[PDB]
């Protein structure tokens, strides 16, 4: 336990530098405000979100093995956790959208996508994750019914997490399994109209005279390997009961977390971010 | 007081408005720079599809084509001007082999090669059409003139295997054509690296099918540019 | 034949030159206090153009001004309020000059068309259309509310008369494309630097060239007269500004420095005469000292290539305009 | 045209000059008269600064 602080302590510290480094570059600077970097900073206000108000209380809550906060406020916390998740990923899909209209029908993406149009894109994502957490969880309809369940919601000490079966189902298809999809479908296709231009190319001028696949890669399997098996997990705990440890629950859902904090070394590689930092 | 106030405010107010709707017609049009050589063709082909300035639209898209002659000076000194225009057309005459005006193809191709390598137009793709074919095979079924009196490189040039020849073309006629292509797409490819490229079309006065070109050069210029941005390519 | 005497005539003059070089101005003003550091900051900045700027011209009562951009408009602003006042819409897109009434009666105009339009502000519409020039217009000047001087890249320069669009007379004698004039404070003399490495000065009221200075080493972009009106200064795309003397009829100082090699866009001096403004291609401003030849302060406030530079008359404030299509007030 | 070119040189080859030490003692001379009036060189109190 002595160095599960200590291990713990990094994580709050490089989300927050990250995130605020990202926001204060786009913030300073006029030219990096495109229509692009709209859903950057949203997703950077996500991250640091989580970073700020959810890590530290679930370590302190972790180390010392009891919530000293109350009723209310651990069901606050839960909220924010859910609500925090939700809009972190959605974006993602909203990025991955916005590149596929960008990239297939050049001609009428810049008469599709307006400054409006991104900000009334990013009020209803951030209306619909907040609907998904914030309603369900503060009416009391997500609790159990089981005798544990009604036990430990009674005990003010004690703040765990249980859900019933319709619930966690709904949640976890609101939140990962819609975009998912999405978001292959469209990386294939960008794929494959790159993969047609290096063709065009190559024919064109093959005589006198990779990249793709790594750049969508990385993209695919971070978030992939990041948040995959807890929303596997998330409902094999209730369709089959005694099967599912606490210790690999709690596991799962912070290798969940730390995803938030490669966020910045992803989606801002480019030279004029790198100026922007040296600036700074 | 605040009555200059108001009205300065209301005019202010005015003028915006009316900048903010006139952006969004600027924003969405394309402009293109047509060059080319003395006696090439660019008015003819101009015409069938200080300033002169035509405005055509192709599948709802607004295109907005130049052609500055009124200036005929070696240097030029308004190059820096065409910076952001979406491509360059350039017009050869390529059956002028044998015209001393060196000839005429060498000084195409000193000229090419010269807006190729600029400063201010370190970005910008090349539409290139091969004009006066016609021209250019009955000077080749003819033995009156030999290339290789002119450049002789072409004596000991052959055909590339990937070549696609009409069912009317010669032999000759086709390895004639795609020695001087590969002749430009040598100077061509050298220079620039990923940044920009060039487009070479076999054109005569009579087809229309010079507006579809244009439009796929144009498109494929455009994906080209969003995939290099976005790191895809 | 002739060339033998033309040589002997450039030779002679050579001579004569170098014979009354008695000291330098450097040796001169070796003992003057130096003008220390100098800080400006950005004070406003004007939004609304849709393109890159070629043109900036400040008003004679020092709180007005114009600009002219590539996407087609006109714009007067308010540089007290930041507020526009005018936008008037171009038939050619391709403007590289502009102008400023000294009444602020009328504002004129030009570019690749080859043609200078002018503008009744106080009435906005088209006044009058004067063509002739066989080549793009470079500049234009007003040295009164009827007359005008222009310069073309035909290599000649005219003087225009607004009310029946007729060339009063016509300048020839360069061999390149003429880039910029400027006129003397007391509208008799002006000179213009060209594409061929030389700059003349001509007579308003004769037509005729009187003095030829060759200094530069390539094209001469921008001219700019001393506040005494008996000097000027010229910036060519060498990284090199030089001060030239009508009466010792000789280059007296260049301001170089070894870590600059883009070109100069456009010069200016300051009110007193001390200070010399000079912007560049590496998107950022130096300013210079006219007696010292020591830079003094940095303007680095633009994203892209800054294009013009003026002061205003009361020396209270600089404009600058570059090709983000920003504008930018320091003091 | 070598006719013109030399009627030139020949006209500008007679022109009066002046030393070039008094030309920049003038120019120094004005210089430091009119130093006094130039807001640039000596920065303006904020209560007469029309952008500030
Ligand atoms: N026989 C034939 N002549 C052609 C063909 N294409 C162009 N031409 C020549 O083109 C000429 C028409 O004038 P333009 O092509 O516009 O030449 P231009 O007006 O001088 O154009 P620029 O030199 O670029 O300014 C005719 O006299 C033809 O000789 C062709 O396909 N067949
Ligand atoms: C306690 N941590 C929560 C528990 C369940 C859950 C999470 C995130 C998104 C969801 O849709 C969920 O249902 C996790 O962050």
């Amino acid at each position: 336990v002595v160095g599960m602080g200590i291990v713990m302590s990094l994580i709050v510290l490089a989300i927050v530098f990250g995130n605020v480094l990202v926001i204060t570059a786009i913030a300073k600077f006029e030219r990096l405000q495109t229509v692009t970097n709209y859903f950057i900073t949203s997703l950077a206000c996500a991250d640091l979100v989580m970073g700020l108000a959810v890590v530290p209380f679930g370590a302190a809550h972790i180390l010392t093995k009891t919530w000293t906060f109350g009723n209310f406020w651990c069901e606050f916390w839960t909220s924010i956790d859910v609500l925090c998740v939700t809009a972190s990923i959605e974006t993602l899909c909203v990025i991955a959208v916005d590149r596929y209209f960008a990239i297939t029908s050049p001609f009428k993406y810049q008469s599709l996508l307006t400054k409006n149009k991104a900000r009334v894109i990013i009020l209803m994502v951030w209306i619909v994750s907040g609907l998904t957490s914030f309603l369900p969880i503060q009416m009391h309809w997500y609790r159990a019914t089981h005798q544990e369940a009604i036990n430990c919601y009674a005990e003010e000490t004690c703040c765990d997490f249980f859900t019933n079966q319709a619930y966690a189902i709904a949640s976890s298809i609101v939140s990962f399994y819609v975009p998912l999809v999405i978001m292959v479908f469209v990386y294939s296709r960008v794929f494959q109209e790159a993969k047609r231009q290096l063709q065009k190319i190559d024919k064109s001028e093959g005589r006198f005279h990779h990249k793709a696949l790594k750049t969508l890669g990385i993209i695919m399997g971070t978030f992939t390997l990041c948040w995959l098996p807890f929303f596997i997990v998330n409902i094999v705990h209730v369709i089959q009961d005694n099967l599912i440890r606490k210790e690999v629950y709690i596991l799962l859902n912070w290798i969940g977390y730390v995803n938030s904090g490669f966020n910045p070394l992803i989606y801002c590689r480019s030279p004029d971010f790198r100026i922007a930092f040296q600036e700074l | 007081q605040r009555n200059e106030e108001k009205a300065q405010r209301e005019a202010n107010k005015k003028i915006e408005k009316q900048l903010q709707k006139d952006k969004q017609v600027y924003r969405a049009t394309h402009r293109l720079l047509l060059l080319g050589a003395g006696e090439s063709g660019k008015s003819t082909i101009v015409k069938q599809m200080g300033i002169f300035e035509t405005k055509f639209q192709v599948d709802k898209v607004n295109f907005h084509m130049f052609d500055v002659g009124g200036q005929r000076d070696e240097r030029r000194k308004w190059i820096q001007c065409f910076n952001d225009v979406t491509a360059i057309i350039f017009v050869v005459a390529s059956s002028s082999y044998n015209m001393v005006i060196t000839n005429r193809l060498q000084e195409a191709l000193n000229l090419f090669k010269s807006i190729w390598n600029n400063r201010w137009l370190r970005t910008i793709s090349v539409i290139l059409f091969l004009n006066k074919q016609d021209l250019l095979a009955e000077k080749v079924l003819a033995g009156k003139s030999k290339i290789e009196d002119y450049f002789p490189e072409f004596a000991r040039y052959t055909t590339p295997e990937d070549a696609t020849p009409e069912p009317g073309e010669d032999p000759r006629v086709t390895r004639a054509k795609y020695f001087i292509r590969d002749e430009f797409l040598r100077i061509s490819t050298a220079s620039g690296d990923g940044r920009h490229y060039c487009y070479p079309h076999f054109t005569c006065a009579v087809d229309t099918e010079n507006i579809r070109r244009v439009f796929n050069d144009c498109r494929d210029i455009i994906q080209r540019m969003h995939l290099r941005q976005y790191e895809l390519l | 034949q002739l060339r033998q005497e033309a040589e002997q005539l450039k030779n002679q003059i050579r001579d004569a030159r170098k014979a009354c070089a008695d000291a330098t101005l450097s040796q001169i003003t070796n003992n003057i206090d130096p003008v220390g550091r100098i800080q400006m900051r950005t004070r406003r900045t004007l939004r609304g153009h849709l393109a890159k700027i070629y043109a900036m011209h400040w008003g004679t009562d020092s709180r007005l001004l114009v600009s002219a951009s590539q996407d087609g408009k006109l714009i007067i602003w308010d540089s007290y309020t930041t507020n526009k006042v005018h936008a008037i819409p171009l038939r050619s897109s391709w403007v590289m000059t502009c102008a400023y009434a000294p009444s602020g009666n009328y504002v004129a105009c030009g570019g690749l068309d080859n043609i200078c339009s002018i503008y009744n502000l106080k009435t906005v519409r088209v006044s009058r259309e004067l063509a002739g020039h066989t080549g793009y217009l470079s500049c234009c000047r007003f040295l009164d509310d009827n007359q005008i001087v222009t310069s073309s890249g035909d290599t000649t320069c005219a003087l225009w008369d607004i009310e029946t669009g007729q060339q009063t007379t016509t300048f020839t004698g360069h061999t390149g494309d003429v880039m910029s004039l400027s006129l003397a404070p007391d509208t008799r003399l002006f000179v213009s630097g060209a594409c061929d490495a030389s700059a003349k000065l001509w007579d308003v009221r004769e037509g005729m060239c009187r003095q030829t200075f060759t200094g530069h080493e390539s094209d001469i972009n921008a001219i700019c007269f001393f506040p005494n009106g008996n000097a000027f200064a010229t910036g060519s795309d060498d990284a090199t500004c030089r001060l030239f003397d009508l009466r010792a009829d000789q280059e007296l100082m260049t301001y170089s420095h070894d870590n600059i090699i883009c070109g100069i866009t456009s010069v200016s001096f300051s009110k007193s005469g001390r200070l010399l403004l000079a912007g560049y291609d590496d998107f950022n401003c130096n300013v210079w000292d006219a007696l010292k030849a020591d830079r003094a302060g940095v303007l680095a406030g633009h994203d892209n290539r800054v294009s013009c530079l003026g002061v205003t008359d009361d020396g209270m404030a600089v404009a600058t305009g570059s090709w983000d299509s920003f504008l930018k007030i320091w003091n | 045209q070598a006719r013109k070119l030399v009627e030139q040189l020949k006209m500008e080859a007679n022109i009066d000059r002046i030393k070039v030490s008094k030309a920049a003692a003038d120019l120094m001379a004005y210089c430091e008269a009119h130093a006094k009036e130039d807001p640039l060189l000596t920065p303006v109190p904020a209560s007469e600064n029309p952008f500030r």
